[PDB]
């Protein structure tokens, strides 16, 4: 699910505020 | 990209009868200006924003009435008190067995500096906090 992918990215410690932003926009694009 | 507003907050399991977003810096992302005030994300600069939120409802059974669950994201203009629904979603957990109704919301909108964003529900008495991290609310400046 796309909701749970957003959540996992939000709790990913290896994502700084830059990388986390890119991760989400990537999920949202295909979601 | 390192200066673009980004925020990601999770719910507070210690709150009763509320969907309250944790403002503790130890578990709240508020970077590049965006801030959490009055349980609302505050837009620091004008532009396009992807706004999203997810809530998780759980129950132990099905009461007589079809308990309708709602989840909404609204905006409150910076210089006014008019709240406008931007996103919304309804579910019907029931049509003895536990149930689980996730409701996620998302979309890009043009926001103005100072605009206030709120993710709300109607029945906090069915909120769940066992999936800590999957009840969230965030914005991302495009």
């Amino acid at each position: 699910e796309c909701g749970w992918r957003i959540g996992e990215a939000g709790t990913d410690p290896n994502l700084n505020h830059q990388q986390f932003r890119a991760k989400i926009l990537s999920i949202w694009e295909e979601c | 990209p390192s200066d673009k507003p980004v925020a990601h907050v999770v719910a507070n399991p210690q709150a009763e009868g509320q969907l309250q977003w944790l403002n503790r810096r130890a578990n709240a992302l508020l970077a590049n200006g965006v801030e959490l005030r009055d349980n609302q994300l505050v837009v620091p600069s004008e532009g396009l924003y992807l706004i999203y939120s997810q809530v998780l409802f759980k129950g132990q059974g099905c009461p007589s009435t079809h308990v309708l669950l709602t989840h909404t994201i609204s905006r409150i203009a910076v210089s006014y008190q008019t709240k406008v629904n931007l996103l919304s979603a309804i579910k019907s957990p029931c049509q003895a067995k536990p149930w689980y109704e996730p409701i996620y919301l998302g979309g890009v909108f043009q926001l103005e500096k100072g605009d206030r964003l709120s993710a709300e529900i109607n029945r906090p008495d069915y909120l769940d906090f066992a999936e800590s991290g999957q009840v969230y609310f965030g914005i991302i400046a495009l």
